[PDB]
């Protein structure tokens, strides 16, 4: 559990470094294919831990489509593990589909929690 | 530590009891009976073996009565209240030669030579390292070496100093079924004899770990068989996703 | 095949032949593997000890 | 309704053995803490039966060991069985922990359950630390001045706590007959924290190799794990009957099958495979009070890895340095083993040093520094800025 | 707590008591070897004391022996000086009990021994 | 008796998990089917899969812990014989 | 988990008696109270009428039971005596 | 017995049988009390309680 | 012997009554048996052997 905030605000810095981007992005691209998540058929935004308040907030405000699609990814992949084999080389998540569709409604979640924490424990100014 | 600290290594010998299907061979150690009462006897005890054990392994019933009676026992004392004593019967148990330990240490110098019911398996190297005891005493030290008065080389005894001499030699025995009696003949039968003293159920163990091993990997066989049977379903099911039209 | 047919005709065993073959079983199998033992080690037995000083 | 869904007690049978929801894809490691019960009732079991001939004083504990050995019929099945099955339930006991590590099983919400399991692992420590005692061999008369002279490091109440430990002034026979009645307790109070633990395990369930929910897809605990279980079971009982009838003194110490003497000091002393890593650590630090501390902190540094860990993502699966630095810390504590059975010499002095340090470096140092690392290559991996 | 008398102790020997459960070694000293205990130096030692707060005593001669090391026991006076050669690891030292030839770098705690009237209580 | 905390798993019928709609499954009868056709191809072939794509998290750690162990295991064997006798004095100060 | 059998009793708020309406209950604190105002007329009064209510249940069984083991024992008494030596002799065959 | 008579062996297995029975009686409580629980009490009027509780 | 001191006699009064009677000691260096004068922590002896 470090933070969403966090996670994001030490990546940004990077990718909008020329010199930092060169030498830390190929690594990262040799990291995820090295996990082998695709290969099961599922996102990374799949794999997160959903056992927190956060991540229950943002799971209700997803539509209704993207829920119902997330949901076989995931029953699809219990039954390949138990098989112990892979999928199809075709039915593998490809590079362009591996976007975050999850992030938004994860970001905005943390920030309105954030803000009632500051407010619970503020102090007076006279 | 240097490898004078540590003892001599025992090489491997063909036991006939080694391997799972093996007994002792009882002939070996019938002959190695005598050896202990004509030999080591002198100075070594057999606390934990009773006489009734012998009767239907080595010796018959009527031979171990006769044993048992060339030595005496104390008995309850008289009606007016004094000691007696007795011969010895089949519940009693093998008798040492000394009273007690301080009259063991006046008879070696000083030195206590060790009850020998458990020595197989109080001894790292097991019956190899008897065996290689006894007929691994040389005729002389090795040049260099300063041994104390009263001690003896021998590289296999840790720090290479024993308190015991070399006791076996040629046709120092007499066998009854006509064996030649050398100093490896008399050693590997004494360390039969002690193998049987240490592990008196040693033969009827591998055979319960027979019936035991055969019923055991049976039972890991068929339970694969039921295992696979009853999870097919579960492992060829199939799903098939149709998304749902946006009406909602 | 069907000789798993003849005996028992599409159903399980029961639970009575179960336990009635069992004590059968061990019987059978305790002799069978003394045999096998004591004549694998035929000559260093007691029983043969015995014999060769009468 | 059914009558076992109705009746008082068959309804907790029902709810744990039958009807129980489990994951459709755990594998064989989730398959130990079944044979961890088997293990804890041959225990108690040929315990039981053996405690009917024991005589626990000084000069009468050898020798009624070894009365059990001959005298009593199928008495060194009893003993054996005892022994031996002691070292197969460590083994399965650093597996089932070492499944707990790799999967991430620590985190919330079982955080409650993870501690509730190292209460367990010290009460097994004392327990086969009590029994081996109860042998008096020549190797329980040393371990035991050993261990209990470590308590008079502390300060102000050193002298006072092992003069109330031995009854006395040394390890004599108040020690040796106080030991045998707390050797009996002991696995009382652990079957009473197994039942605390499986309370635990039921609100929440069981996790899955995956590390994601598996509310979606479960099947019921009968027909399936039950006879899952069966395999596992049929192979852990070959394997101990293959010590048992074959092999029966691999795993012990010649010395213990000589007598206790507090006049003669064995050549080298040291404990069983399964306690030889945590002597190499107390033996690495010079300082005596530094020492004991050191020693118990090796297990209660498994209770700060919930909040060590800063990964978004619970397992190690699909992590690349986690699975690599997951086995340094494995091949290090079989390291840790063999450093302990070594004499104090050179070189084995700071080989044993420094693979102190990597063991508490790993739950304090490595875990939360690479966990970071890798929840910034899997965002930058994917977000194009 | 052993009582013994002046003349009623084992003089020729190296009497390993059980006292508490622990070994002790107990000697008789001859008035002839204050020339002799102390002509080892010291300093070939690591820690010195003297010989008059280690033995208090003129004529006899009392160290219990639960070693720091694991609890060792030496033989009987050969080897060097008169001391006592072990077989442990190879340590041998002085006839009054003082460690340097061999790793052992401390001394034992001598045990409180105590006169009173024509008595000596080691304990 | 009252109810208790929240938890994140329920029982059958209200497991707890999102809403499902769309997913069809099917299965067929163990006994319709053909006896351990699996004891072949995948003892061979897929073990071999599984082995090799996970053997170097666990060979190139056990390497090192190998290699390290077994020059201390020399080293040690030369300090107590006979040449090794005067590097034994100085590594003991 | 999943529900049990049926009961009688339940929790606070669905005991599972009939319906209650239109008794009032009315109470007093214990701080507002004179302490221990029952020591005098409870003790005396009060436990003597519960005490004459039952007394004849107890202590009719009482003597009969006691009455019975009274004859019994001076019955042996004087067959162990002197003067009971030839009853015993014919009780006793 | 464990032999003839009462001897040495039945005062052993006597005692050893003696530690464990205690421990079987705490387990048999534990299953007393969960029936108690679906219940409740009696009163001494033998009629219902589910009128007038206390905690 | 040591219960009476405090009870009924006094320290130096034990130790005369316990030393008036013989006890069974450890074994001679050749292995022979002993005798010995009693002590405090020694049980007060009977008349007959058995
Ligand atoms: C102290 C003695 C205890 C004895 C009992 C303990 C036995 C359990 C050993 C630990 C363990 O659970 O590791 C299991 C793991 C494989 O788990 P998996 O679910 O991914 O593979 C399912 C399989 O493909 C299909 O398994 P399937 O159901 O098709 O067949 C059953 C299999 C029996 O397997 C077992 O009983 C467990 C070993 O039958 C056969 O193998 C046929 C040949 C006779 O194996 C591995 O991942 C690596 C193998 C070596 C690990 C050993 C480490 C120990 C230090
Ligand atoms: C107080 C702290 C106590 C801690 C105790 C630490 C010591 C524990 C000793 C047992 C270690 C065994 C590790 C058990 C951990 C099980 C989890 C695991 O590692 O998963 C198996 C691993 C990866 O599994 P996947 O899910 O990724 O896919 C598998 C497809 N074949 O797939 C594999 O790579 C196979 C695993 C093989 C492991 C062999 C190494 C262990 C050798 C131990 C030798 C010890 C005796 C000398
Ligand atoms: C065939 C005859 C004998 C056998 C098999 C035998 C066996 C043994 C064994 C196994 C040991 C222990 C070795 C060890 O601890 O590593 C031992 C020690 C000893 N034996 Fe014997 N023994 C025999 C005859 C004798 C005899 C005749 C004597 C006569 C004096 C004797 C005196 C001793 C002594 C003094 C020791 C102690 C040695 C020491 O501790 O250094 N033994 N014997
Ligand atoms: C978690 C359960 C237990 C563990 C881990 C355990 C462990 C041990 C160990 C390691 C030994 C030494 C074995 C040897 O080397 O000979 C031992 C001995 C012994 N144990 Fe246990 N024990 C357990 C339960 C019990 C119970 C419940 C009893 C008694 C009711 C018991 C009775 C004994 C006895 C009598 C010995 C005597 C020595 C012997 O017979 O080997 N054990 N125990
Ligand atoms: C000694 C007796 C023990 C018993 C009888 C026992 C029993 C069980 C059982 C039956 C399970 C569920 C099945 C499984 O996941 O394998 C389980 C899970 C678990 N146990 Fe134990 N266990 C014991 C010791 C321990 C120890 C020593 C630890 C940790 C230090 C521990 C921690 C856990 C954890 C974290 C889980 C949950 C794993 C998961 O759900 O993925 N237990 N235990
Ligand atoms: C160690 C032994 C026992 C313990 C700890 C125990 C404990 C309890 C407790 C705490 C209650 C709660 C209500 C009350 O106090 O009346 C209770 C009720 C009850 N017990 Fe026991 N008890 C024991 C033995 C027995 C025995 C020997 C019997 C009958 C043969 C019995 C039958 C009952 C019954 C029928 C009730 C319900 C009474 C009512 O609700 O009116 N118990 N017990
Ligand atoms: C996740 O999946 C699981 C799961 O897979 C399993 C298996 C279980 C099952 C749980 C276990 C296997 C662990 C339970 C084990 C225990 C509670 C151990 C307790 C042990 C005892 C109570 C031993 C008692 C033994 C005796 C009293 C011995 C009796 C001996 C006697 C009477 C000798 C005297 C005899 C005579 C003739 C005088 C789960 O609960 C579970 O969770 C849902
Ligand atoms: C058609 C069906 C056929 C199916 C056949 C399958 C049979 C297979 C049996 C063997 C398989 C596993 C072997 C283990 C076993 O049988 O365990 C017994 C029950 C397991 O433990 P539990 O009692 O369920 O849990 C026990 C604990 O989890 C519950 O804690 P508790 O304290 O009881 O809670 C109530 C507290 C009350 O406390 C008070 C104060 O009153
Ligand atoms: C030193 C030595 C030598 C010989 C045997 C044995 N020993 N004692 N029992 N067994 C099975 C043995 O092998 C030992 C003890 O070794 C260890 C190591 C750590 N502990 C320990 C830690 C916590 C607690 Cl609470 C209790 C003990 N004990
Ligand atoms: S006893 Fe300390 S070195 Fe020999």
């Amino acid at each position: 559990p470090q933070s969403f905030t966090s996670i994001a605000r030490i990546g940004d810095y990077i990718l909008k470094s020329p010199v930092l981007s060169k030498l830390c992005v190929p690594v990262a691209n040799q990291f995820i294919n090295l996990a082998g998540y695709k290969k099961l058929g599922l996102k990374f935004d799949d794999l997160i831990a959903e056992e927190n308040p956060i991540m229950q907030t943002a799971l209700r405000r997803l539509p209704e489509d993207e829920s119902y699609a997330r949901a076989y990814r995931i029953i699809r992949a219990h039954q390949t593990e138990l098989t112990h084999h892979l999928l199809p080389r075709n039915e593998w998540i490809k590079a362009q589909e591996d976007v975050p569709y999850l992030l938004p409604y994860i970001l905005e979640a943390e920030a309105a929690a954030k803000e009632k924490d500051e407010l619970d424990n503020i102090e007076v100014s006279k | 530590m240097t490898a004078a600290e540590h003892g001599l290594h025992a090489p491997a010998y063909a036991w006939s009891h080694n391997g799972p299907f093996e007994t002792f061979d009882h002939a070996s150690i019938r002959r190695g009976y005598q050896v202990y009462r004509e030999v080591c006897a002198a100075c070594h005890s057999l606390d934990r073996v009773a006489w009734r054990t012998l009767v239907g392994v080595s010796h018959t019933n009527e031979e171990v009565r006769n044993m048992a009676e060339e030595f005496e026992y104390d008995d309850e004392p008289d009606e007016q209240g004094n000691p007696k004593k007795r011969p010895g019967k089949l519940s009693d148990y093998i008798p040492g030669p000394y009273p007690n330990e301080q009259a063991a240490r006046a008879a070696n110098q000083g030195a206590l030579p060790p009850d020998l019911s458990l020595i197989v398996k109080a001894r790292h190297g097991g019956c190899d390292y008897i065996f290689s005891l006894l007929t691994g005493y040389p005729d002389e030290p090795p040049a260099g070496v300063a041994l104390p008065p009263g001690s003896n080389y021998n590289p296999y005894f840790p720090g290479g100093s024993i308190a015991m001499a070399r006791v076996l030699f040629d046709d120092m025995v007499e066998y009854e079924d006509g064996t030649p009696a050398t100093t490896s003949q008399m050693a590997k039968d004494v360390t039969t004899f002690l193998n049987w003293c240490a592990e008196p159920e040693h033969d009827e163990r591998k055979r319960l770990g027979l019936k035991t091993v055969i019923i055991l990997s049976s039972l890991y066989l068929l339970s694969i068989w039921v295992k696979k049977f009853k999870w097919a379903g579960i492992k060829t099911r199939k799903f098939v996703f149709n998304p749902p039209k946006p009406r909602k | 095949s069907s000789l798993y047919k003849t005996f028992f005709k599409r159903n399980a065993v029961f639970v009575g032949t179960i336990f009635a073959g069992a004590f059968v079983f061990q019987t059978v199998f305790d002799t069978a593997i003394t045999s096998w033992y004591e004549n694998h080690n035929k000559g260093k037995l007691w029983k043969d000890v015995k014999a060769r000083i009468a | 309704m059914a009558f076992r869904k109705s009746n008082v007690y068959l309804s907790l049978v029902n709810s744990y053995i039958i009807d129980s929801p489990q994951p459709s894809s755990i594998n064989y490691w989730w398959n130990m803490g079944s044979l961890l019960g088997l293990c804890l009732v041959i225990q108690i079991v040929t315990g039981i039966f053996m405690a009917m001939h024991y005589s626990s004083n000084i000069e009468l504990a050898f020798s009624s060991v070894e009365h059990i050995m001959r005298d009593v019929h199928n008495g060194y099945i009893l003993r054996y069985l005892h022994a031996n099955g002691a070292s197969f339930f460590f083994m399965v006991m650093f597996m089932h922990m070492a499944k707990g590590l790799y999967y991430g099983s620590y985190r919330s919400p079982r955080v409650t359950l993870w501690n509730v399991g190292v209460i367990i692992f010290i009460l097994t420590i004392a327990t086969a630390f009590l029994g081996y005692c109860c042998v008096y061999g020549q190797m329980s008369h040393w371990g035991a001045t050993v261990i209990t002279n470590l308590f008079s490091a502390i300060p102000f109440v050193g002298n006072d706590i092992v003069s109330w430990l031995w009854g006395g002034f040394s390890v004599s026979n108040p020690t040796i007959q106080r030991f045998f009645a707390l050797h009996y307790l002991v696995p009382f109070i652990i079957a009473a924290m197994v039942i605390m633990h499986l309370m635990a395990l039921h609100i929440h369930g069981s996790s899955n190799p995956l590390g994601i929910t598996g509310n979606l897809d479960r099947i019921p605990m009968h027909s399936y794990f039950i006879f899952k279980d069966l395999v596992t079971v049929f192979l852990f009982m070959l394997i101990l009957a293959l010590f048992v009838f074959y092999s029966p003194n691999t795993l012990g110490h010649p010395d213990n099958y000589i007598p206790g003497n507090p006049l003669v000091t064995p050549a080298s002393i040291v404990p069983e495979w399964y306690l030889l890593p945590f002597y190499a650590i107390l033996r690495s630090i010079p300082d005596k009070l530094l020492g004991v501390i050191t020693m118990f902190a090796a297990i209660l540094v498994l209770l700060v890895l919930p909040f060590t860990d800063r990964s978004v993502v619970r397992g190690n699966t699909f992590k690349v340095l986690s699975k690599f630095f997951f086995f340094i810390f494995v091949f290090n504590f079989v390291l840790l083993g063999q450093i302990g059975a070594c004499h104090v010499e050179v070189p084995y002095v700071l080989m044993g040093q420094i693979a102190t340090f990597i063991y508490f470096a790993y739950f304090l140092i490595i875990v939360p520094v690479i966990s970071t690392i890798e929840n910034v290559l899997f965002y930058i991996g994917r977000v194009n800025k | 707590k052993v009582e013994v008398n002046l003349a009623a102790i084992p003089l020729g020997k190296n009497v390993v008591v059980k006292w508490q459960g622990k070994p002790v070694f107990i000697r008789h000293r001859t008035p002839h070897e204050i020339q002799e205990a102390n002509s080892v130096d010291m300093s070939a030692l690591k820690d010195p004391q003297t010989d008059a707060d280690r033995v208090k005593d003129p004529q006899w001669l009392i160290m219990l022996g639960i070693c720091t090391h694991l609890g060792c026991v030496p033989i009987g006076e050969a080897g060097d000086f008169g001391g006592w050669f072990c077989p442990c690891h190879g340590s041998h030292y002085d006839i009054s009990g003082r460690i340097r030839k061999g790793p052992a770098p401390l001394n034992l705690e001598i045990p409180a021994y105590e006169f009173d009237g024509d008595k000596v209580i080691v304990g | 008796g009252p109810p208790s905390g929240k938890t994140y798993m329920g029982w059958w019928g209200h497991m707890g998990g999102p809403k499902q709609k769309g997913i069809t499954s099917y299965a067929v009868s163990p006994y319709a089917q053909k006896p351990l056709q699996g004891i072949f191809h995948n003892a061979v072939f897929n073990s071999f899969r599984r082995f090799k794509s996970q053997f170097l998290y666990v060979l190139i750690p056990a390497g090192i812990y190998w290699y390290w162990w077994k020059n201390g295991n020399e080293y040690n064997e030369f300090l107590y014989s006979k040449a090794g006798r005067e590097e034994l004095e100085r590594v003991n100060v």
